Order: C-alpha cells, then sequence, then structure tokens
C-alpha cells in the first residue's frame, strides 16, 4: 500500500517499476518514515517526487530509508535552511536530484558538502527557482560524475568554485536567470562543457576559448554584452538576444558549422557588414533591430543552406533585389514591421520552396506580378498595408492555403484573383473600403474555411457571391451597412456560424438564410421583426441566435425557430412574448430578455411542451408587473423554469406599486385586477344578485389571486368632485374578504350592513365621517381579524354593534371624538390583542381597562388627568401598564386649569403655569410617573 | 323589491316565498321572460327576520323559466303567488326560497 500522504505510480522513465509522488502541502502533519510504511515496492521507487507549499518543512532523518534503489527524486515547495546528512546515506542509486523551490527571500539555504558526499553517482542534479542560497566551493567535487547542471531562476550573484573541482562529465550547465557577471572562476577548469545557458544575466565580459572548448550551444539571451572575446570553433548554436549589439560580433561571424543565430531584440546596423563564415547558418533572426537594408556579406556562404529568415521590427526601406535570389532552402522569410513599399520580382529564387511569407505592418503599395510567381506558399501575411486591391501577384500561386489582408485600402474584390486559387483554405480582408462583395469573386475557391469581410462599407449582397464552396463553414460580416439579407446566402449551404452584428438590417428573414446554419449573430442592428420560422425551412441546424440591442417588440410561436438551444434577444423592445412562444421550442435550454420592455410575461409563454430541462431565463431590467399569471416566477412548476438574475430582477407591486425582488417573490403578491368575475362552481353566473359573482363597485379597483382566495376591493373618494351620495355598501361584492372604504364619505352604517361576508378578514371604513353606527351593523363576520373606524366623527361605541365577531383582535379608533371605553367591547372581542385610541377626547382611563387581555394598546393624544391617588387616577393605571402603551413618550397629562378654577376640581396639575396660549398645562406621562414621589406628590 | 330595468330594456324582478308576483309590460306590448329561478342564490335578499343567516345559495329549480312562459308569455300582465305550489317542486328544502325573474316586453 502507498505510504502516508504519497500516492504510487509505475515509473515513466522505466514503467516496469512504481514512481511515488508526494504531496505533504496539505497539513503539518507527521512525515511518516518511507521505511516504516514498508511499502510493497520500496525498491520499485525509481522516481521520487515530493511537493509542498508550508515552509520550514524538514524531513525527518529516517525518511528516505530503504529506498536503495531510489534513482530520481524531486523536491518542490518544500522550504529549510539544511538538510540532514544521515537522509542522504541510504541512496546511492540515485542518479537524479531535483530541488524546486526549498527557499524564498527570507529562508537561507546551504547545500552542504557532506550532504552530498553519500551522493556521488548523481548524474543531473537539478536546484531551481529559490533565493539566498550558498553552494560549497566544493560542489563539484561531491558530484564529479555530474552531466547536466540546473541552477536557474536562483539569483545568485556570484559563482565561486574551488579550482580543484573539475566536473569532467558536465555536458549541459543552466546558469540563466541569476545575477552573475563573471564567472570565469567557476568555468576555469571544467573543460568537458558543450552547452552552457547563462540566459538573463548582467555578464559583461566573457571567455571562453580556453575555457570550454567542446562548448556546443551557447545560449547567452538578456545580458549586457557589447562584444564578445573568445569561442570554441564548435559553437552552432548562438542566442544573443537582448543584448548590448551593434554590429555582428567578429567571433560569431567567423564560425566554422554555426547552424542558427538569434540576435534579435538588439541595436544592429546593416551598415557594419560583418562577413559570415559558416555556410551551414540555416536560420537567422535579427528581428527588432536597427537595419537599414539587408547586409550581403552576411549570407554570402549559406545562400543555397539558409532556410528560415525572421527580419520584422527593422527599418529596411527597400530589398536590394538579389540577395535572396538564391535561397533555394528557404522556407520562411518573415518581414513584417518594416518600411518596405513594393515587393519587386527579383527579390526571390524562381522555385522557392516558400511556404512563409509574413510581411505586415509595412509602407506596402505594389506587389509586382511576379514576384510570387510560382510559390508553393502556404501562409502569406501582408495586414495593415497600403494596397489598393488584391494584387496579381497573388494570382500566380496555387498552394495558397491562409491570406490576411486587414487594415488596408482595398476598394474592390475582382474574379480572376481569389478564384484561381483553389487551395485556399482562409481568407481576411477585414478593415478594408470594400463597397460591396460582387458575384463570383468567390464561387471557384472550393476549399474555402473562414472569410473575414468585418469593418467595411458593403451596402448589398449578390445573390449569386456565395456558390461553388461546399466547404465554407464560417463568414463574418460585423460592422458593416447590410440593410437587406435578400439573396446573397441563400445559395451557400455550408455555412455554420454566420456574422451579421452591428449592421442596418432592418428587418430579419428566416428564409433569407442558408439551410445549414447553426449558430448566428445579429447583434446591435434595427432588427424589428422575425419572420415564419415555421414556414422556413433552415431554422431545423440553427442552435444558437443572439438578436440583442435590436427592435423586437413581439415574439410568438412562428418566430422562434423550435430546434434552437440558445436565445439571447437582450435590450430590445420586447412589450408581448406571444402566449406559446416557447410552448413547442422543447430544445431550448437558455433565453435572454434582459433589457427589454416587457409588462405581463404570462404563463404560457414559458411553458415548455415535454421539456426534460430546467430553461434558463434572464429577465432583469424589465417593467414587469408581478400579477397571478407570473405564478411561474415562485419556480413550483414544471418545466421549471429557473431566473437567473433574480437577485437584481425586479417588478412592481399589483396594488400600490413598489418595487419587488423578484428572488423573495412569494404567493402572495401575485396580484391581478378586475372589474367583473365569477367564482369556480358558480351557478347563478348570468344573475343580478348572486352571491359567487363579485362585481366591483363603481370608483373602486378590484384585484384577486389565482384560486379565489383572495380578494381586494379599496374604494377611495379621493375626487375632488366629491362623493354627493353616501357609500352603498349593498353594492360591494358579496365573496369580499377585505375591504377598505377610505376617504370616501359616509356618515352611517345602517343595521345589517354587512352581513354574510363570512370570508371577510380586513374591514377599514375609516375617512367616511361616520358619526352613527347602527347596531347589528356589523352581523355575522366570523374571519373577521381587523376592524378600523379611524378618523371619523364617533364620540362613543355600544357594543350592539358587534354581532359574532369572535376572531376580532385589532380595533382603531384613533382620530376621532371618543372619550369613553365602555364594557361592551371586551364582551365579543375576546382574541382582542391590538387597540388604538391615541388622538381622541379621552378624559380619563375607563374602568373597563383594569382586567383585560389587551397586549399592545395606544393612548396618546388625549386630554388625561392626572392627580395624586378617587381611587381612578391616570397615573396609577399607567404606571402599572406602561408595557402596554405603544407610544409611552407620547402620553400627555392634560389639567383645563381656568376650569378646574371655576368647578373647583382642583388636581395636582392647575399649580403650574399652563402653557402659554393655553389653559392647560401640559406635561409628558414619564415626567409624572418618575417624579411621583420626588416633587409632585409630597404632602 | 321593485322591478328594475337595464340598458338593454330587460326588467328584473325579485319576490320572497309566499307573496305575490306581479309582472306588468307597458301598452302594445307582452311579457318575454328572459331568465327564471325560484330557490335561493343569495345570503342579503328577503332576510328571515329570525336572524338564520340561510347556508345555501347554491338552490336551482330548473323548471322556474320554463314554468314562467307558459304562465306570463304572451299576456301583458301575470299574476301568481311565490310558493312551493307554483313551481312543483322544493329545490332546497328548510332554505328560504324566492323568485328572480328577468323579462322582456315586446311588440306581439
Ligand atoms: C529568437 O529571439 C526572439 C526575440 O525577439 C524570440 O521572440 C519571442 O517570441 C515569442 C513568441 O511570439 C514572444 O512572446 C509573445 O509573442 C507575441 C507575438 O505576437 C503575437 O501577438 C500579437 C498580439 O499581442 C499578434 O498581433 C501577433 O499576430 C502574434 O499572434 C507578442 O505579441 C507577445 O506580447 C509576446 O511577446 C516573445 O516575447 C519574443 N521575445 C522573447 C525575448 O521571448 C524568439 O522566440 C527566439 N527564437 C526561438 C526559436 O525561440
Ligand atoms: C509597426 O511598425 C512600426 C515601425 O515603425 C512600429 O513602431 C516601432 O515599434 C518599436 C517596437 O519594437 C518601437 O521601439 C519604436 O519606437 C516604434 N517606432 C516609432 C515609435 O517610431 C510599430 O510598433 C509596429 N506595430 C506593430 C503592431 O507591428
Ligand atoms: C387626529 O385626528 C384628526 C381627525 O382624524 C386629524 O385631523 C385631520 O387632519 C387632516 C390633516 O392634518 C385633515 O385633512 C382632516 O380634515 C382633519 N380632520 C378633522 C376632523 O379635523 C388630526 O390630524 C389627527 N392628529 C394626529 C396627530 O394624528
Ligand atoms: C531547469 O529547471 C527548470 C525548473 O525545474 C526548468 O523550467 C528549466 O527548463 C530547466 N532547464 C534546463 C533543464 O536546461
Ligand atoms: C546565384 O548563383 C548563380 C550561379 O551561377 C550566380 O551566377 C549568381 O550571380 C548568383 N546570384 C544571383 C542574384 O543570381
Ligand atoms: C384608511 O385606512 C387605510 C388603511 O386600510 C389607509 O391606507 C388610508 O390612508 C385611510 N384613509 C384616510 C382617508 O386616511
Amino acid at each position: 500500500e502507498c505510504p502516508k500522504f504519497c500516492k504510487c505510480a509505475p515509473d515513466p522513465v522505466q514503467p516496469t517499476s512504481k514512481l511515488l509522488l508526494c504531496d505533504y502541502s496539505s497539513k503539518n502533519t507527521t512525515i511518516t518514515p518511507i521505511a516504516s510504511s514498508n511499502y510493497d515496492q520500496v525498491a520499485n521507487i525509481r522516481s521520487l517526487f515530493i511537493s509542498c507549499d508550508n515552509n520550514n518543512f524538514q524531513f525527518p532523518d529516517a525518511y528516505f530509508k530503504s529506498l536503495t534503489a531510489l534513482h530520481h527524486l524531486r523536491i518542490v515547495g518544500c522550504e529549510t535552511t539544511h538538510f540532514s546528512v544521515k537522509l542522504f546515506e541510504d541512496l546511492a542509486a540515485l542518479r537524479r536530484l531535483e530541488l524546486d523551490q526549498i527557499s524564498t527571500a527570507s529562508t537561507s539555504f546551504e547545500m552542504t558538502e557532506d550532504v552530498l558526499m553519500p551522493l556521488a553517482r548523481l548524474e543531473k542534479f537539478s536546484l531551481t527557482r529559490s533565493r539566498n542560497i550558498e553552494l560549497p566551493q566544493r560542489l563539484l567535487c561531491s558530484l564529479p560524475h555530474l552531466q547536466v547542471l540546473n541552477i536557474s531562476s536562483n539569483e545568485l550573484p556570484s559563482l565561486r568554485r574551488e579550482e580543484s573541482c573539475v566536473a569532467q562529465q558536465l555536458l549541459i550547465v543552466d546558469l540563466s536567470r541569476n545575477r552573475l557577471t563573471n564567472i570565469e572562476q567557476f568555468l576555469r577548469g571544467i573543460p568537458a562543457i558543450r552547452q552552457i545557458s547563462v540566459a538573463y544575466n548582467s555578464i559583461a565580459e566573457l571567455d571562453l576559448s580556453l575555457a570550454t572548448p567542446f562548448l556546443q550551444q551557447l545560449d547567452a539571451e538578456a545580458n549586457r554584452i557589447v562584444d564578445l572575446t573568445s569561442l570554441p570553433g564548435t559553437v552552432v548554436h548562438v542566442n544573443l538576444a537582448g543584448n548590448a549589439l551593434k554590429r555582428v560580433p567578429d567571433a560569431v561571424a567567423e564560425l566554422a558549422s554555426l547552424v542558427a543565430l538569434n540576435v534579435s531584440r538588439n541595436e544592429i546596423e546593416a551598415g557594419n557588414s560583418s562577413v559570415f563564415s559558416s555556410p551551414e547558418l540555416e536560420m537567422l533572426d535579427a528581428s527588432y533591430n536597427k537595419l537599414d537594408s539587408l547586409p550581403v556579406e552576411w549570407l554570402q556562404k549559406c545562400e543555397k543552406r539558409i532556410a528560415h529568415l525572421h527580419l520584422e521590427h527593422n527599418s529596411i526601406e527597400q530589398l536590394t533585389g538579389g540577395v535572396l535570389a538564391n535561397a533555394t532552402n528557404l522556407q520562411t522569410l518573415d518581414l513584417s514591421s518594416n518600411q518596405l513599399r513594393v515587393f519587386r520580382d527579383e527579390v526571390l529564387p524562381e522555385n522557392s520552396k516558400i511556404g512563409n511569407l509574413r510581411l505586415s505592418n509595412n509602407s506596402l503599395e505594389l506587389l509586382e506580378p511576379s514576384s510570387l510567381s510560382g510559390l508553393k506558399l502556404e501562409s502569406l501575411d501582408l495586414s495593415h498595408n497600403k494596397l489598393t486591391e488584391v494584387p496579381a501577384a497573388i494570382g500566380k500561386v496555387e498552394q495558397l492555403k491562409k491570406v490576411d489582408l486587414s487594415h488596408n485600402r482595398i476598394a474592390k474584390v475582382y474574379q480572376y484573383v481569389l478564384n484561381k486559387i483553389k487551395q485556399l483554405h482562409t481568407v481576411d480582408l477585414s478593415n478594408n473600403q470594400l463597397q460591396s462583395i460582387g458575384p463570383y469573386i468567390f464561387s471557384d475557391s472550393s476549399e474555402l474555411h473562414s472569410l473575414d469581410v468585418s469593418n467595411n462599407e458593403i451596402s448589398l449582397l449578390f445573390k449569386d457571391a456565395f456558390a461553388r464552396c461546399p466547404k465554407l463553414r464560417k463568414i463574418s460580416m460585423k460592422m458593416n451597412k447590410i440593410k437587406s439579407l435578400d439573396e446573397g446566402l441563400t445559395e451557400a449551404s455550408g455555412l455554420r456560424r454566420l456574422d451579421v452584428s452591428h449592421n442596418e438590417i432592418l428587418v430579419l428573414k428566416w428564409s433569407a438564410l442558408p439551410e445549414n446554419l447553426e449558430i448566428l449573430n445579429a447583434d446591435n442592428n434595427d432588427i424589428n421583426l422575425l419572420t415564419a420560422a415555421s414556414m422556413s425551412p433552415s431554422t431545423a441546424n440553427l442552435k444558437s441566435v443572439s438578436l440583442s440591442n435590436n427592435g423586437i417588440t413581439i415574439m410568438n410561436a412562428d418566430q422562434i425557430p423550435n430546434s434552437l438551444e440558445s436565445l439571447d434577444v437582450s435590450n430590445n423592445r420586447l412589450a408581448k412574448l406571444g402566449k406559446t412562444a416557447l410552448a413547442a421550442k422543447s430544445q431550448l435550454r437558455r433565453l435572454n430578455l434582459k433589457g427589454n420592455l416587457l409588462t405581463v410575461v404570462a404563463t404560457e409563454s414559458m411553458k415548455v411542451v415535454e421539456a426534460v430541462h430546467p430553461l434558463k431565463v434572464e429577465i432583469s431590467e424589465n417593467p414587469l408587473i408581478c400579477d397571478c399569471q407570473m405564478g411561474w416566477m415562485i419556480g413550483g412548476a414544471k418545466p421549471k423554469v429557473l431566473i437567473q438574475d433574480s437577485e437584481t430582477a425586479s417588478c412592481s407591486h399589483a396594488v400600490d406599486g413598489h418595487q419587488i425582488q423578484i428572488q423573495s417573490l412569494s404567493k402572495k403578491d401575485l396580484l391581478c385586477p378586475y372589474k367583473s368575475v365569477c367564482e369556480p362552481e358558480c351557478i347563478c353566473c348570468q344573475y343580478g344578485n348572486c352571491d359567487c359573482k363579485s362585481v366591483c363597485p363603481a370608483n373602486c379597483r378590484c384585484f384577486r389571486d389565482d384560486q379565489f382566495n383572495i380578494n381586494i376591493v379599496r374604494c377611495h373618494g379621493n375626487s375632488s368632485m366629491v362623493p354627493k351620495r353616501e357609500f352603498v355598501v349593498s353594492e360591494l361584492p358579496v365573496s369580499a374578504t377585505e375591504i377598505i372604504l377610505s376617504g370616501v364619505t359616509l356618515p352611517q352604517l345602517r343595521t345589517h350592513s354587512f352581513i354574510g361576508r363570512l370570508r371577510l378578514q380586513r374591514l377599514h371604513i375609516n375617512g367616511t365621517g361616520l358619526r352613527s353606527i347602527q347596531p347589528k351593523a356589523f352581523h355575522t363576520l366570523p374571519a373577521l381579524k381587523t376592524l378600523d373606524l379611524s378618523d371619523n366623527s364617533l364620540i362613543s361605541l355600544s357594543g350592539e354593534e358587534f354581532l359574532k365577531c369572535g376572531e376580532v383582535s385589532q380595533l382603531f379608533l384613533n382620530g376621532n371624538r371618543f372619550s369613553t371605553l365602555s364594557r361592551g367591547i371586551f364582551e365579543k372581542l375576546p382574541n382582542l390583542k391590538y387597540l388604538t385610541l391615541h388622538n381622541n377626547s379621552l378624559e380619563d382611563i375607563p374602568q373597563v381597562l383594569h382586567s383585560t387581555a389587551l397586549s399592545k394598546i395606544s393612548l396618546s393624544s388625549n386630554p388625561l388627568r392626572c392627580d395624586c391617588s378617587w381611587e381612578h387616577n391616570a397615573a396609577e393605571w399607567f404606571s402599572l401598564h406602561r408595557h402596554l402603551v405603544v407610544d409611552f413618550p407620547k402620553v400627555e397629562c392634560w389639567e383645563n386649569v381656568t376650569k378646574a378654577f371655576l368647578t373647583n376640581d382642583t388636581t395636582v396639575l392647575s399649580a403650574y403655569p399652563p402653557n402659554m396660549g393655553n389653559d392647560v398645562f401640559v406635561m409628558p406621562i414619564e415626567e409624572f410617573l418618575r417624579d411621583y414621589n420626588s416633587t409632585i406628590c409630597v404632602p | 323589491a321593485d322591478p328594475t330595468t337595464d340598458e338593454s330594456g330587460t326588467i328584473s324582478h325579485t319576490i320572497c316565498d309566499g307573496e305575490a308576483a306581479e309582472l306588468s309590460c307597458p301598452a302594445g306590448k307582452v311579457i318575454s321572460i328572459v331568465l327564471g329561478n325560484y330557490g335561493r342564490f343569495s345570503v342579503a335578499v328577503c332576510l328571515p327576520d329570525n336572524d338564520i343567516v340561510p347556508s345555501n345559495i347554491n338552490c336551482q329549480n330548473h323548471k322556474t323559466k320554463s314554468i314562467l312562459e307558459k304562465k306570463c308569455n304572451g299576456d301583458s300582465m301575470c299574476y301568481f303567488t311565490v310558493d312551493k305550489k307554483t313551481f312543483t317542486e322544493d329545490p332546497c328544502p328548510n332554505t328560504p326560497k324566492y323568485l328572480e325573474v328577468k323579462y322582456n316586453c315586446v311588440v306581439p
């Protein structure tokens, strides 16, 4: 079994053995010894990888035991300051050690000369990406059998070695990515070296001809090299990119068998033409340089052997012809980012194998018709240039497979240019100045795959433009003036993704499309109409379509193809959505109604006939109404349409119109008003006097829910044209469950006004001027629970008006003329919990309120008299019940100081000076009860 | 209660149980019974003076319209007493009933 926190594997280098991959980054748990796990294949572990990300990770001294067949060991990310010497004793079969990230800017690591003493047979030693390390000067003396040395990405400022240490098997040295300025002391006395990578350093003077005489590959990229001193005559790869070169260094131009030379991103001049010596130079990359024109002294020796010429970001003004006319092996020629104006005919050889020709971002004005005669090009680039058409030098190649002619000034595309090349896979004619796309300019290119004419002026599409190409599958026409899609694409039945976004297309015909299109994009146009997607056969293959930022105002069943899997009609003017638009389109999975002007998105427009999947919808940013038809917005239906942006999608309320979050939309909000309707199973619906018939009275708004459980009637006499008639209650619907007659003028409640309303739950006849209430006016209301007679002209209430209303628990009598509370209130309101009597004319606390079950009660803005308790005072009931008052800091003691002197009804409050302008002294009720025994009531 | 005519000229009438029913049309016209039902479709109409709210408001006598058309049609005025004797059956026993009749006055 594989040990703790480690996973076995069959060794890749030797698939018969067993690799092990340790990851102790997970936790600070203990490090299980491998010898004590006694893994069944410890002598089959030839390569061993450990990976950490925790700091100060120290190996147990008895960890690498019994791994006596371990050949490779990789340690990645297990930081420390030194390893145990005992650890590396039992690993004499180790042939390849790798360390990676064992120290940061903080931890200092020292490779000990004794930790590596039982590691002589190490044929590869790798220690990469780690800062502030110290290596022994006798590092090579502990590891003489050393062949590949990698210590890159370590920023070592110097490398010093004791001169007695000779790595006589050192083949490949990796000093790359450090801070080394001179290392002669290290390389002095290590001659076996054939490959050096001192890349990404600060080396200033390099001397190697008498140090490493077999050096075969020199990588000196990103240094301070001004000119070299000496090399061994074996150098075949010189990489001097990013140095301080001002001309060709001599010790590189004298090379014997130099195969490749990358002296790019320097500041070389092509005036200082040193003569190249090697005829084996087969690839030359003098890019990102300061060349004025290609020197012939350079290529002088390898004319039939040069193959790849990358020469970008120079200042070549003109290819002085003849220099490349003998490069028969030239397979790649890169001359982008220069100042060429005419690519003349005498520059290239007649039968060059040129498959790559790159000339982008030039001032190219003319390609004479013979510079590309007979070529077998695969890739031809000529972007950001000054071409005036497609030049006939391009009619001569027949193997041309990819072409880029963007950001040019092409005004027209003829027939013969781009027809005579059958092998053309890809064309680019974007950002040009095409005025239209002429017929048969694209027929005989029967290997076409992608076509781009985006960012042009195309005002018209010819009917025959796209025939004779059963392989063209992708075309882009974004940002043009396509005002109509007639005729032009009906014939190309191999197209799959078409781009006509950001145009002037007014109406969308599906029949005006190809028949195998699978992705469509018609974004940011003027499209305002969708044709019959049911009488159009070129819809069966459409999968995704985006008509965002358009003008579609309606979508029905016939305008939405049934085989689309994605639909994006966002930022449109969609007010209606046909009431079966998504019914028979069982394949759709996403739906974007973002930014439309939809109001009532009915339930039937989203009910998908046998949808197996969740239908995804974005319906935010729409002036919706949350009525009973938005039942699917709660998500209790199948198909269970899931609103994506319910966390920001909002709607207005159905009664008042305040903002509701669709995520927190409940079954309670969904109200959809009416003026007349009938309940289920209602038999008399045709008649005038019918109980289940809910007929709305005049000046009343009537709402309801889906299942005839809610019935809101909210009438208002907010008419400046004052109701010159009382409110006739006998006109209201019978089955009403909430009634608000608020603002209307109704001074009297007759006997039996509200009889037989078993469903009624709230009754707010407030703001009607009700002076009198005839008894039994509230007759048989078993579900009645809240009554509001506030803000009228009632002065007292008996208890004979309240017949059979036991469920009543709220009664609002504020804003009236109430001075007395009878006992008849609590004999018929047992469930009474909430009561308001504030702002009235209550002179004292009614002695019915000493043994009542009220929990909240409001008794402020009432002229209450406060004496020192002749047993019934106000401050005596309040100090006992001041919790029952909701507005305790709002009750105030009153005493008419002018009346109590003339009536000799002397109370404790007529001895304070009354308020200026008043006969009454006013003191908050908390100030009387706190100052009860302290100052006021002291005899 | 009193007969009421709507905007389309149909006169309705609501008459309690045991009371006298009088339908009448102006000169030159005859009664044309549009609807007819003897039973109870409302809690509020013809209240029993005993304070017993009627629990049966889906009470229907389907023979009412046909018995009123054979009695009042073609005539300028119709008289009878509203009880269970005139409409042949009690459509909801132990529920107070009333005839609700709507009628048009057409030229013969
Ligand atoms: C010889 O030395 C050369 C030094 O000039 C080495 O060149 C390196 O090439 C790589 C590969 O491109 C660069 O990495 C990136 O290159 C792209 C190239 O342009 C692409 O992207 C732009 C848009 O960004 C697009 O317009 C083009 O059409 C290309 O598709 C750069 O745009 C990136 O920013 C990035 O630089 C290296 O940066 C570049 N230099 C170095 C120092 O790495 C060359 O690789 C050497 N030869 C060999 C065989 O390795
Ligand atoms: C297009 O070519 C021009 C050549 O003039 C490039 O301009 C130079 O770009 C180099 C980057 O290597 C800068 O160091 C120079 O300073 C630029 N020359 C100026 C500013 O005169 C340009 O960058 C090229 N662009 C592309 C996309 O190829
Ligand atoms: C106490 O109740 C009275 C009556 O409900 C309120 O007086 C009304 O005030 C409004 C606006 O202030 C007027 O439109 C009405 O005409 C007034 N009605 C009467 C009968 O005067 C009074 O505002 C209430 N006070 C408090 C503090 O709520
Ligand atoms: C040296 O090691 C690093 C990381 O282990 C690796 O990215 C780099 O390519 C290596 N260089 C060699 C083996 O020359
Ligand atoms: C190419 O090689 C031929 C070999 O005879 C030589 O005559 C000619 O000068 C060379 N250069 C050009 C540009 O033709
Ligand atoms: C009557 O009470 C309702 C609450 O049901 C309230 O919204 C309305 O403002 C009140 N009427 C007046 C005229 O204050």
